[PDB]
């Protein structure tokens, strides 16, 4: 009987580059919670349907969490291409899980401007599937690379939204999650009756 | 590692940077005009500052690379966008002299006495009073005070902005404004600067009957006043044109009305009636706009914005505006009333925030309309068909048993053509006088020997009284004053015509183009979409092309606009002589 609840409804979310990541494992799944919740802008599940949950349970589950904004929503699903897609968190081709959204503007915002959420825009190549960096390494766009310090042709790698209440619809603070099975030698554990 | 590579990071940046930087401005600029207190200027003054800073080092350290390696269309010309701003790089010691200048020659202006300022009581003489002495004496007044101590400043301030032009490898300043139209294209779509000129040129000539007509009726229509004071053959004077300068003709209506038995079309009274508010005006723009196919608006956009005077005895402005503060913020700004005037302000707003809507996918350099007409262009069709017969009894605010009559479409006419038409030969001598002197062609020592020479010979004004080279006429004007393009007009005028005809064709309407309607027709606004979503990103020719199907500037819409006018006015004319004379001088009869 593990906790889903805490996973959702937690005080704080982390950026998008430090995606934290939440391992469930020995206990059951209870899915009419998250589906009675009627607060879901988007609960696109990806072979996954409940007609079916009900005969086959894997061994552990990982949980992603993160803030993005509202247009890089539909960047969350296999192949999508942009800035968040390739440079943050990319889903696997053969990926197997469920992604849910929901609108949190009422929580993360601020009239003088919030600047404590990151997103990065430059790197070298793309990144590999659940692959992470946060490395803080100045950005090098020119041949001649600068000593360890930015200024001309050299640029940092992170930047901040800056949250405010009176924004539009695209750009209101959104709160995400994503989760994902595992199929190794483990028991499995993760499936309830009724 | 080739340049475009170093280009595209440049821009990458920059377009994520000057967002916020706008965004704050955009806010502490609304704050102020929202509450206006003696706080929220300095904050205001500080976003600005700010956001000017940074827009002028980018400006300066995006200088040092090449042109000539970019291979992308767009890319190019947003580089040419940010370089090109800030040219104003001459000399340090010379630019807090200049600023100096130019913010003394601006404060007489605002500052301006005459025995009443220039807002409350100078202009009621001008528009209201019909005494012929008290206008007589009030305008020589008003350039006798105010215009003499700006003479002597405006001599330099042409020198300055000539060596400002020829830093940067142009000819004069005049040339440095004709650089709005300039564009680099294919053989197809290109646009040269010297062409403006000759191009304007043509566009006046076929207005010159019309406008010879309308110079004769009011002509006959202003002798009653005045029986034997001004001679029914020569230019008409100045201080007797309804205007302190005479840029509108639109207040000399009730001395020029042909039936005065039948009223205007106006519905205050029935909206009075059904007790309307603010919010149902605006809900009535919004099914005018989304009948057409546009979208809609924002939720936002209701909850936000200021749409009624604030009665809790704080200060506003309210002047009517509307607002794209950047990232999906929508604002109007408007004190509502209860009147049938405020019905097509409602809609003119709405048409600068569908258009500012449009274009907010192309990137930040990019956010803007095709040229300096276009913007404002856009919202004046929609106005125009708001207002028509048709419209009213439709929405509901009309007898079903209304009909309409000749001579109350004729009145509409002429009311429409005084306000449109009469502004034309005004704003192009304005242009064509200032080109001229910063051209340096005209002698400094015969200016007014000049212009008064170009008053009579294209717009047929006559000055009242003799001047000498002491006094600079130019200078009364707001936009002369202040440093500002004139020519904005000429081209917005033509345009909405051009636009008007082409939705109108498509919308397939019978009968007269003044009697049309665009409501309840899905593909005239699906096609304007079409350009309005391009922004800047492509020249203004395919914008224009891709509506119209020309590449240029054609006067004859606005002719067949007014065809019922111009006929039934030609039949007035027979027993009476159209024209004017330049023989004719104040002194000797
Ligand atoms: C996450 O925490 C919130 C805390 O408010 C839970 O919200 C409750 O939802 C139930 C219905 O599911 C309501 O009856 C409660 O009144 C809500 N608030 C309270 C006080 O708990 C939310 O249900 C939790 N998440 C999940 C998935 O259950
Ligand atoms: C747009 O490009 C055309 C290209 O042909 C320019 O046409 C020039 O016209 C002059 C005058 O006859 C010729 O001497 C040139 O040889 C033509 N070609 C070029 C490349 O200059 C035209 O002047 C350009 N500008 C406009 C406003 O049409
Ligand atoms: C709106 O228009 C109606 C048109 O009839 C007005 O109605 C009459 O008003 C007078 C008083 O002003 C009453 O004595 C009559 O009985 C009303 N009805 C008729 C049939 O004449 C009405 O007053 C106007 N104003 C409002 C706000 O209702
Ligand atoms: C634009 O947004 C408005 C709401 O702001 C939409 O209006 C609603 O449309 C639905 C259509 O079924 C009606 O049931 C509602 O009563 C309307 N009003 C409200 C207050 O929700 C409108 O339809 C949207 N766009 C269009 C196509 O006009
Ligand atoms: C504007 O500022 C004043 C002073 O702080 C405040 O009382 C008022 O509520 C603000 N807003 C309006 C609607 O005037
Ligand atoms: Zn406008």
């Amino acid at each position: 009987l593990c906790p889903f609840g805490e996973v959702f409804n937690a005080t704080r979310f982390a950026s998008v580059y430090a995606w934290n990541r939440k391992r469930i494992s020995n206990c059951v799944a209870d899915y009419s919670v998250l589906y009675n919740s009627a607060s879901f802008s988007t609960f696109k599940c990806y072979g996954v349907s409940p007609t079916k949950l009900n005969d086959l349970c894997f061994t552990n589950v990982y949980a992603d969490s993160f803030v993005i904004r509202g247009d890089e929503v539909r960047q969350i699903a296999p192949g999508q291409t942009g800035k968040i897609a390739d440079y943050n968190y990319k889903l696997p081709d053969d990926f197997t899980g469920c992604v849910i959204a929901w609108n949190s503007n009422n929580l993360d915002s601020k009239v003088g401007g919030n600047y404590n959420y990151l997103y990065r825009l430059f790197r070298k190549s793309n990144l590999k599937p659940f692959e992470r960096d946060i490395s803080t390494e100045i950005y090098q766009a020119g041949s001649t690379p600068c000593n360890g310090v930015e200024g001309f042709n050299c640029y940092f790698p992170l930047q901040s939204y800056g949250f405010q209440p009176t924004y539009g619809v695209g750009y209101q603070p959104y709160r995400v999650v994503v989760l994902s099975f595992e199929l190794l030698h483990a028991p499995a554990t993760v499936c309830g009756p009724k | 590692q080739s340049t475009e590579d170093l280009v595209n990071t440049f821009l990458e940046k920059f377009n994520y940077e000057a967002e916020e930087l706008s965004y704050q401005s955009s806010l502490a600029s609304w704050n102020y005009n929202t509450n206006i207190t003696d706080e929220n200027l300095q904050k205001m003054n500080n976003a600005g500052a700010k956001w000017s800073a940074f827009y002028e080092e980018q400006s300066k350290l995006a200088k040092t690379y090449p042109l000539e390696e970019i291979q992308d269309s767009t890319v190019k010309r947003q580089l040419r966008a940010l370089q090109h701003s800030g040219s104003s790089v001459l000399s340090a010691d010379k630019n807090q002299r200049l600023n100096t200048i130019l913010n003394s020659m601006s404060t007489i202006y605002s500052t301006g006495k005459a025995c009443l300022l220039l807002e409350p009581g100078l202009d009621d003489i001008m528009e209201n009073s019909k005494d012929y002495n008290e206008r007589l004496w009030a305008w020589e007044g008003w350039r006798s005070e105010v215009g003499k101590q700006l003479r002597p400043l405006y001599e330099e301030y042409v020198a300055l902005k000539n060596e400002m032009a020829r830093a940067n490898n142009y000819e004069d300043y005049g040339d440095y404004w004709r650089g709005d139209y300039e564009e680099e294209w294919e053989n197809g779509y290109n646009y040269s600067r010297n062409q403006l000129i000759d191009d304007v040129e043509h566009t006046f000539t076929q207005i010159m009957p019309l406008y010879q007509h309308l110079h004769a009726y009011v002509r006959t229509k202003l002798m009653d006043t005045y029986p034997s004071y001004i001679s029914p053959t020569g230019c008409l004077p100045a201080h007797l044109l309804g205007d302190m300068w005479g840029r509108f003709w639109t207040n000399l209506y009730p001395l020029t009305v042909p039936f005065g038995q039948k009223p205007n079309i106006d519905v205050t009274n029935a909206m009075v009636n059904q007790s309307w508010d603010a919010r149902k005006i605006f809900k009535e723009a919004e099914k005018f706009f989304v009948s057409v196919g546009l979208p809609n608006m924002t939720q936002g956009f209701w909850e936000n914005s200021m749409l009624t005077e604030p009665s809790d005895s704080w200060k506003v402005v309210c002047h009517p505006t509307a607002w794209d503060l950047g990232r999906g913020d929508f604002r109007i700004k408007m004190c509502t009333k209860v009147t049938m005037d405020d019905f097509l302000t409602a809609h003119h707003e709405m048409g600068h925030i569908q258009y500012d809507m449009a274009y907010a996918a192309q990137p930040f350099l990019l956010r803007n309309g095709a040229n300096e007409g276009f913007h404002e262009a856009v919202g004046e069709i929609m106005s125009l068909s708001a207002a028509t017969p048709n419209h009213l009894k439709n929405i509901g605010l009309l007898p079903p048993s209304f009909f309409e009559d000749s001579e109350t479409e004729i009145n509409f006419l002429l009311k429409q053509a005084l306000t449109i038409v009469g502004t034309l030969p005004f704003t192009y001598m304005l242009e064509k006088w200032r080109w001229m002197v910063f051209k340096g062609e005209i002698p400094k020592d015969q200016w007014m020997k000049t212009w008064w020479e170009m008053k009579r010979n294209i717009v047929g004004v006559v000055e009242p009284v003799p001047h000498d080279e002491t006094y600079c006429d130019p200078a009364s004007l707001f936009h002369v004053a202040n440093d500002y393009s004139f020519i904005r007009y000429y081209t917005r005028t033509i345009y909405q015509f051009q636009f008007q005809e082409a939705l109108c064709q498509i919308a397939k309407h019978e009968g007269p183009l003044h009697k049309c309607d665009i409501s309840n027709s899905s593909e005239a606004g699906q096609k304007l979409l079409e350009m309005l979503k391009l922004g800047k990103s492509k020249p203004w020719t395919y914008a224009l092309e891709i509506v119209v199907g020309a590449k240029n500037m054609d006067v004859r819409p606005l002719l067949n606009y007014f065809e019922p006018l111009f006929t039934w006015l030609k039949e007035q004319n027979r027993n009476s002589f159209v024209g004017w004379n330049t023989d004719w001088s104040p002194y000797a009869d």
